[PDB]
């Protein structure tokens, strides 16, 4: 009873819900400011190929810790390089265990 | 932990355009477990539990409809067969008689029968179908039939033999007595399928009704009908519920085609099997415990019956996890228990937990328990001889790792091909990534936050890890995979075992294969002399010293630890200590004249006779310090007097060893060999004057007849 | 009798160094061994013995100290290399004129690189004052990041991480240096302070490792502000991106500048960005063609009209020539304005403060409006009013 309450009070989002706020922005933002572009004879659709979705971009004041940023960045570079999983598959752990 | 299929029998006789089907509904199991029963459309099948074959041919034509339920009588003497022919038969059974099974008494309700149950004590039958429920007593042979408002689905008798519980698809659960009166009624909103009564237990001694409703919930009800408030939720709708003997486990089946195991509290442990179809009935094998019997009882047996027509048998084996650091041995008892045993007084200390423990690691006066998604640490009061355990800290963070270790102010977890360092608070601190799976890790002593360790990989390369370095140090390379590693007391050599049960000894100063041995199960180094190796094969344990032939013992067990004049042998899950004699090594060391190492070996708690022996040779070979130490370890006065006489006489006179050898010999009762020794080189006169003092002058004259006096 | 503690205390009372050494080794209490090496007078074989014991235990600091006291230095280098203690190794090599350490670290970093551990190589280069190679590796990592989903917050995390690791390594080294200093060190520190008073912008720019972090944060802030109205702040942020032009390529910066300028109707910046975009280094004919098509449409629909604004008085210098609010160039004066990480507006007021982790000027009004409990860049979790008071005190000191 106290465990759940304390965990909910602290609840450090480790992996699962770091920034999970994925909602379609390619159609949501075209409601916000795209009409002025459309009624006029202006084509800037190429020029918006640089911007990224903002619903993914999370905007709120949180606390940044040295170690947990380090862990997040290492886990990001690891799954980027994709070397852990290939050697895990080549390790045939299920065959042995 | 491991689940293994044993034998599967399939019934493919599907009959289209006929109400008889190939499904199996129930599987009755005997109390002893030597026989098993199953029911199929228009047939009853009899099986042997250990091996899958029909002891008796399938019986057909007895019941013109399907068979709904089969049950024993808790004594292996009766069957109850209820059929959709609106009739229930009871059959007498006995293995020895020529007719193994034969019908005994048949009765019939007004409508179809749906469920049946037996009385553990009085062996009464309660059969409930649509619109009716009936009670049968063997003595009176008069059935009592009563009407009801909707079809009862399941029945179950309490283990005390007093109460009875039934459920209805309309949501009504009723608890009655042996007189069939409305003791308690509870109304729900979902159909009722599975109920059971918790087995009696000296710890609990109270019986409650466990009922699984179809709204994804499991409920506990008291005798008066008041719910206990558990109402544990489930992902899938339960179908069948069975309690193991002594009320320790709970086998749950239903939707998702999975047969799972739980504790009586509700903690998930394992999943037995996934058939890919609904499992109608799963049963556990009861066990019989003798008065004061000793057994691990890790083996478990389950029988599953599915919808397609497969009756399968599975065996569950629990692995052994234990820790041994010093003066303590913490091993996992029956699941969700930890027992700490001391080898000296054989006293045990029990710690009871609700969830399954996965790893047990004990550091100096600290024990770590790895519960599912939970970490517990307990300290020890060192001043008191008896240990007192208090929970200093608790970790809520969920961590998954096949190997867990605790060091001073830190924790180490091995998962896949990675090693993670955890602070006591819980936050991750450091990570190490290796090529292959980390198989075995060994921890070595050191300063806090600076404890090193050894790591073996599936490839075989042996690495070293420091807490703060964050850079693995390649120790050596091995071609075969590594299973267990050990380090010497001085950290001079290293013993490593491969998958082929091959033991190899590598020197750290120079990487060379000094020793190779075949068919080795376990090995251990000494913690005091740094040189002795005790390695145990499947049947024989060998102790080897430096450049010495191995010592054979034919002792049954595996070697786990080696201490000064002590070897630890573990059999199954019990442990024992055995003493060793160091006389052979002492003699061999005396052979090559390395008295220092011989004295070091004899210091390991050897009998006083070997002490005086070694002191004698130390005095003979002109080593006065070791001789004094040996003659001082055991309280002796005359020998030490001769010793300072010898050391005072060494510097000046010739120091002939014949006289001192003869004096050593004559200090005991054996005199004749001393006389011979003095007669050997030339000491006749000193022998004469020595032997006069004890007043038997005749033999002194015998000696002086041959001895001369070269003086003047 | 295998009772090591009592034997150790008896040896200490009887002044017997060897037996004390074996007893401390058996109890694994190397604090007593540190006391002993502090007590052992000079130049004995026991020094080599405890040095080997320390090297076996993994404490190469004490092993190197014992080896240096003994009179052998190559063994200290061997210990430092074997245990991968590279900071102490570099210090010893610099003080003792050892030349193979640089090459050795070179092939070790190459081995780590071939093992696909670029972050470990960056850490190694950080340990040996090679931050340029680490910065290049991190830039390559960010470029690889752009090839995928590329959440910019992750790149901000990694750049802030590199800056914080560099700052941490520097602060441990400095804390080691100042502790127990002499008159010569005091004079050197006084000269360093004198040079610190009269610094130069280029040296500070090179020293600060937060360049990528601040660039990516300004990019994210510009995008976020541009989405939620507030065009005028987006133009200032995009101008800051155009002021960096180091980590972010020209394409993204000029695209954001053009978008913001079009949305704020300030067409001088839009024209400059479009002229920049026509040829950065290389472009296919069709892409360039659609670019001038867009440019012609925009600038032929109506001529570029400069949107009037407020020409606030300049605070950088004493010149009466006012500078535009968006402009940060400060032409003909040379006094560039420090950024405000909070919103991007240039510092045009006395109210500016910074924390001791990233030292970026914060405007009090922006923080009050946004109610920021933490620093916008480094997320320093300490009360901001106290930082404002501390910066006021520091300015009063100046
Ligand atoms: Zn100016
Ligand atoms: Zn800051």
């Amino acid at each position: 009873a106290q465990e759940q309450e304390v965990s909910k009070v602290s609840a450090p989002p480790n992996q699962p819900t770091v920034q999970v706020q994925d909602i379609n922005e390619l159609q949501k933002f075209t409601k916000i400011n795209t009409l002025p572009q459309t009624e006029e004879g202006v084509d800037l659709s190429q020029l918006m190929q640089i911007l990224s979705p903002v619903e993914d971009i999370k905007e709120k004041d949180e606390a940044w810790e040295f170690l947990q940023l380090k862990t997040q960045i290492y886990e990001i570079v690891s799954n980027m390089y994709g070397g852990n999983e290939l050697i895990d598959d080549d390790d045939e752990d299920d065959e042995n265990q | 932990m491991k689940c293994s299929e044993l034998w599967t029998e399939i019934i493919p006789k599907n009959d289209p355009n006929s109400n008889i089907t190939n499904q199996v509904w129930s599987c009755s199991f005997n109390n002893d477990g030597s026989i098993l029963l199953a029911c199929v459309g228009d047939a009853i099948l009899v099986y042997d539990s250990f091996t899958g074959n029909l002891v008796n041919k399938a019986i057909r034509g007895g019941q013109k409809e399907q068979i709904n339920c089969i049950k024993f009588s808790k004594d292996g003497k009766r069957f109850a067969t209820a059929s959709n022919d609106k009739t229930v038969w009871v059959w007498s059974f006995d293995v020895n008689k020529n007719p193994k099974l034969a019908p005994e008494v048949k009765y019939s309700h007004t409508d179809k029968v749906l469920c049946l149950a037996f009385n553990p004590l009085t062996h009464q039958i309660f059969s409930g179908g649509a619109q009716d429920y009936a009670l049968w007593t063997p003595d009176q042979q008069s059935i009592e039939k009563s009407k009801f408002k909707d079809k009862i689905i399941t029945c179950a008798w309490s283990w005390d033999g007093l109460y009875l519980g039934f459920g209805t698809m309309g949501g009504i659960i009723g608890i009655r007595n042996r007189a069939l009166e409305q003791l308690a009624e509870i109304q729900r909103s979902f159909p009722i399928w599975c109920m059971d009564w918790t087995p009696i237990t000296p710890d609990y001694q109270n019986s409650v009704l466990v009922v699984g409703v179809w709204e994804q919930s499991i409920a506990h009800y008291n005798i008066q009908g008041q719910q206990l408030g558990s109402d544990k939720k489930l992902t899938y709708d339960p179908i069948d519920i069975n309690f193991s003997t002594q009320g320790e486990f709970l086998l749950v089946s239903g939707t998702n085609n999975k047969c799972t195991l739980y504790t009586r509290e509700g903690g998930f442990l394992i999943d037995v099997a996934t058939k890919n179809d609904w499992v109608w009935n799963n049963k556990l094998k009861p066990v019989i415990k003798e008065a004061g019997s000793v057994a691990v009882q890790d083996q478990l047996h389950v029988a599953l019956t599915t919808n397609d027509g497969e009756i399968s048998m599975f065996k569950i084996q629990q692995l052994t996890v234990h820790a041994l650091e010093g003066d303590k041995y913490a091993y996992r008892d029956n699941l969700t228990d930890i027992v700490v045993q001391s080898m000296s007084s054989n006293q045990r200390i029990r710690l009871k937990c609700k969830e399954l423990v996965k790893n047990i690691s004990i550091y100096k006066d600290k024990l770590a328990a790895h519960l599912t998604e939970r970490i517990l640490i307990y300290g020890t009061s060192s001043e008191d001889s008896q240990m007192k355990y208090k929970l200093h800290k608790r970790i809520v963070k969920k961590v998954e790792a096949h190997i867990l270790e605790i060091v001073s102010n830190h924790l180490i977890a091995c998962v896949k091909n990675k090693v993670q360092l955890y602070q006591l608070s819980g936050d991750l601190e450091k990570e190490w990534v290796f090529d292959s799976r980390v198989n075995c890790i060994k921890i070595i002593g050191g300063m806090p936050n600076k404890e090193g360790a050894y790591v073996g990989l599936k490839n075989g390369q042996i690495f070293k890890i420091f807490v703060d370095n964050s850079f693995p140090i390649p120790i050596l390379n091995h071609n075969i995979s590594i299973k267990n590693i050990d380090a010497s007391q001085k950290r001079k050599r290293l013993a490593v075992v491969d998958k082929n049960s091959n033991l190899t000894v590598y020197d750290l100063s120079n990487k060379e294969q000094v020793f190779q041995e075949m068919n080795i199960v376990s090995c251990a180094f000494n913690n005091n002399f740094d040189d002795l190796l005790a390695f145990s094969s499947t049947d024989t344990t060998f102790i080897r010293c430096s450049n010495h032939p191995p010592l054979s013992q034919k002792i049954s067990g595996q070697v786990v630890g080696f201490k000064a004049n002590k070897l630890f042998v573990l059999n199954d899950n019990v442990m024992s200590t055995i003493d060793v004699s160091m006389t052979q090594t002492m003699i061999k060391y005396l052979e090559r004249k390395e008295f220092q190492s011989a004295y070091e070996i004899s210091l390991l708690g050897v009998t006083d006779q070997d002490f005086l022996y070694l002191g004698n040779e130390a005095l003979i070979a002109t080593q006065f310090a070791i001789a004094r130490k040996c003659y001082t370890r055991i309280k002796k006065l005359d020998f030490i007097y001769l010793l300072e006489k010898a050391e005072k006489d060494f510097k000046k006179n010739t120091f002939v060893e014949g006289f001192y050898q003869g004096e050593i010999y004559a200090l005991q009762t054996k005199f004749y060999e001393a006389e011979n020794a003095l007669t050997k080189s030339n000491l006749a006169s000193q022998a004469k004057e020595m032997w006069i003092i004890l007043k038997e002058f005749d033999k002194a004259m015998r000696i002086t007849d041959t001895g001369a006096s070269p003086i003047n | 009798n295998f009772q090591w503690d009592k034997a150790a205390k008896q040896y200490a009372l009887a002044k017997y160094n060897p037996g004390l050494i074996e007893a401390y080794t058996r109890i694994q209490d190397y604090e007593g061994l540190e006391k002993l090496i502090a007590e052992i007078p000079e130049r004995n074989e026991l020094l080599q013995d405890m040095g080997d014991r320390f090297q076996q235990a993994g404490l190469c600091d004490a092993a190197v100290k014992c080896y240096e006291k003994f009179g052998d230095i190559k063994q200290a280098i061997d210990c430092c290399v074997l245990l991968n203690h590279w900071n102490l190794a570099v210090e010893l090599a610099e003080q003792y004129n050892f030349v193979q350490i640089e090459g050795l670290l070179v092939q070790y970093a190459n081995q780590l690189l071939e093992k696909r551990r670029k972050l470990e190589a960056a850490e190694l280069y950080r340990k040996a004052k090679r931050n340029t190679e680490a910065a290049k590796i991190l830039s390559q990592i960010a470029d690889d990041l752009t090839e995928r989903d590329a959440n910019p917050l992750n790149i901000k995390k990694m750049y802030v991480m590199a800056a914080l690791e560099v700052d941490l390594y520097k602060k441990r080294m400095l804390d080691a240096t100042m502790t127990g200093q002499a008159t010569s060190t005091a004079k050197t520190l006084n000269s360093l302070i004198t040079s610190t008073i009269n610094t130069s912008s280029a040296d500070k720019i090179l020293n600060n490792p937060w360049r990528g972090a601040e660039a990516w944060h300004f990019f994210i802030l510009a995008q976020r502000q541009l989405y939620n109205g507030q065009f005028k702040y987006a133009l200032k942020s995009a101008l800051r991106l155009g002021e960096y032009e180091l980590e972010i390529d020209q394409k993204k910066i000029y695209s954001l500048i053009a978008i913001a300028a079009y949305y704020n109707k300030s067409f001088r910046e839009c024209s400059r960005a479009f002229v920049k975009l026509q040829n950065l280094e290389n472009i296919t004919e069709d892409e360039k063609e659609r670019y001038e098509a867009i440019a012609v449409s925009i600038f032929t629909k109506h001529p570029p009209l400069d949107s009037p604004c407020e020409y606030t008085p300049c605070v950088g210098k004493n010149c009466s020539q006012q500078v535009s609010e968006y402009d940060i160039h400060c032409r003909a004066c040379g006094s560039n304005f420090s950024p405000c990480v909070a919103s991007g507006r240039p510092i045009f007021q006395k109210e500016f403060y910074q924390c001791k982790n990233c030292r970026h000027k914060m405007i009090e009004s922006e923080v009050s409006r946004l109610k920021l409990y933490n620093c916008a860049l480094c997320h320093s979790p300490i009360d901001f009013k106290r930082f404002t008071e501390s910066n006021n005190n520091n300015n009063n000191n100046i």
